[PDB]
């Protein structure tokens, strides 16, 4: 199996991109999960208000 | 009650009601 070292570096840099994404928006996810966590249910026209 | 409904909905789940017949 010489095709082992490949899937997981390509998963390495996703995780690389995801993480530098995040951190700059992470006041939307930081907002976001306190609405979560203040009201129990939560739709998608939620997400498109919640944006900002 | 603790319930698995959101808040939103809570409006839906009751009958209103209809205004009667006038013209007799």
């Amino acid at each position: 199996l010489s095709n082992g070292f490949f899937r997981s570096n390509t998963r390495s840099e996703s995780y690389q991109y995801l993480s530098n994404l995040f951190i700059s928006n992470g006041t939307l996810l930081d907002r976001m999960t306190k609405t979560l966590l203040k009201k129990r249910w939560l739709f998608s026209d939620e997400m498109k208000i919640g944006f900002m | 009650r603790e319930s698995t409904m959101p808040d939103r909905f809570r409006y839906l789940t009751k009958e209103a009601p209809d205004s009667p017949i006038i013209w007799p």
